């Protein structure tokens, strides 16, 4: 006895979960068609700002702060994008293996890792382990604004340029294909110069006012804002496929384990009733 | 085997003034089986004792 | 005779630490089948990963068992059992792979396998 | 308490783990260029 009794609480306690992580898994999915119509609709500011700064470096001075690496590299400053809410997979621990990748990349050429977090997750995980977290963001990793990029863009470049720091990484969950969550580490600053090709010929004159070096250094901080905001976007759209996956998951577990819980109730209904047919049949046998 | 456990442990007693005063302290020892607090004879020694 | 008057300080130790890890491992079991490792705190994690690698290092490869396996079997004195799971639950090895740790003998054994896997003590 | 806050006050209660993981490839750490069209390889 007491044993059916909390086997059919198990039952209906794993019952309860199991309608939870459905429930969970279907809303997870809708929101990540709207994370994916987002990140869509932030697509063409990019492109035309990356044009733009295309067409103002053609013909600019290439010694912005931003864009020349430093000698004596002392400190790079990483921004690890977690999430707010845990019931996705192992996003968290995909983002947080591919940022102690990076911290023992930076080791190795002698720079002192500088830490910048986004979600609360990432707090968890280096106050756990007594990081010194510099800055933290928190309470928008599901539906990023630009303005939380803007602030974070403009703290992390008054670092680089300023106590400072000399490189700047961003480790997020890059969404591919709908398929495809990767944890990627990324350099934002300093900028490299990549030269293409002169692609067309002879061409028309691209007139800039005041000039192309000012225009330049107003749009380089605006791009890195670019770039941080769709980071934001996808790691939200890689964040919601991961819950998906992972709430089916959890459901198809929670269904299993209302079978095997299920499976032995029923034995313990059948040797229950057993038991009391041995004992009533032994004091009747005992009094025949 | 209720009346067995529970007259055996009923004479567990703290006796009057009148009849010396003295003390018998019991201490049963119960042994479950996988945690089953609720069989046959704990049941029955959880209800004698204090 | 698992009793600090018998076994000593140390073994009595080793081996409690070893029984607290393992019953909170236990204690996880419903959370860690329907939602994972994924969703416990950092100290569960930890506790957990331990935990598996604990489990694993206390198979042992058996001389009764080359009949089934072909394998030869080890033997490990209690001294290197002791040191080894003080350094397992201290946490030295929470890097090596959780395979390496599996049918095994003492702490030589644990590292060449881990770095036959690819890993380091 | 006297004693018991005069014994707390000599009493003596007992960084970041190595993780012990491998360096990233520097060829999988992205760099954000800026795609200039000028000659200058």
């Amino acid at each position: 006895a007491a044993t059916l009794r909390e086997l059919r609480g198990r039952i209906r306690s794993a019952g309860s979960i199991k309608k939870i992580t459905k429930a969970q898994e279907l809303i997870a999915t809708s929101r990540i068609a709207r994370a994916q119509a987002r990140l869509e609709s932030a697509r063409p500011y990019a492109f035309e700002i990356t044009r733009m700064l295309t067409t103002l470096a053609a013909e600019a001075a290439l010694d912005h702060p931003l864009l020349v690496e430093r000698p004596e590299p002392k400190r790079a400053g990483v921004l690890v994008v977690s999430s707010d809410r845990g019931l996705c997979g192992a996003y968290n621990a995909n983002i947080f293996r591919r940022s102690e990748e990076l911290f023992s990349l930076l080791r190795e050429a002698g720079k002192q890792p500088v830490l910048y977090v986004v979600g609360r997750k990432a707090q968890n995980y280096y106050s756990f382990r007594n990081w010194n977290i510099t800055e933290s963001w928190m309470g928008f990793s599901e539906q990023p604004t630009y303005e939380n990029a803007a602030e974070i863009a403009s703290t992390l470049v008054d670092a680089f340029l300023l106590e400072g720091v000399d490189e700047l990484h961003i480790v997020y969950t890059e969404f591919k294909s709908m398929l495809s969550q990767s944890a990627e580490a990324h350099r934002i600053a300093p900028m490299v110069v990549e030269y293409v090709e002169e692609d067309i010929g002879p061409r028309t004159l691209y007139s800039f006012e005041p000039d192309a070096t000012m225009l330049f250094e107003s749009l380089l901080p605006r791009y890195l804002t670019t770039r941080v905001y769709a980071a934001l976007l996808e790691s939200a759209a890689s964040e919601l496929a991961s819950r998906q996956r992972a709430m089916k998951s959890a459901t198809d577990n929670a269904d299993d384990l209302i079978k095997a819980l299920t499976l032995m109730a029923n034995r313990e209904r059948q040797a229950q009733i057993t038991q009391e047919i041995s004992e009533i049949v032994g004091g009747a046998n005992a009094l025949a | 085997v209720f009346y067995l456990h529970s007259r055996l442990l009923e004479r567990c007693a703290k006796l009057s003034d009148d009849l010396g005063g003295g003390s018998l302290t019991g201490l049963p020892i119960i042994e479950t089986k996988a945690n089953d607090i609720s069989a046959y004879i704990p049941t029955n020694v959880i209800s004698i004792t204090d | 005779i698992l009793d600090p008057s018998v076994v000593g300080d140390e073994h009595y130790r080793v081996a409690q630490e070893v029984i607290r890890i393992l019953q909170r491992y236990k204690d996880l079991q419903d959370i860690i089948a329907i939602l994972g490792i994924d969703e416990l705190s950092e100290e569960d994690k930890q506790l957990v990963n331990r935990a598996r690698r604990i489990e694993r290092f206390l198979s042992q490869n058996m001389m009764a068992a080359e009949q089934f396996t072909g394998q030869p079997g080890s033997t490990v004195p209690v001294k290197e059992t002791i040191e080894a799971f003080d350094r397992l639950c201290k946490g030295d090895f929470d890097h090596v792979p959780e395979q390496a740790f599996f049918l095994i003998g003492g702490l030589d054994d644990l590292a060449k396998k881990a770095e036959s896997l690819g890993a380091k003590l | 308490t006297e004693v018991i806050k005069n014994f707390k006050k000599g009493f003596a209660a007992t960084v970041v783990p190595d993780e012990h993981v491998e360096a990233l490839d520097e060829d999988k750490l992205a760099k954000e260029a800026v795609k200039v069209k000028k000659p200058a390889p």
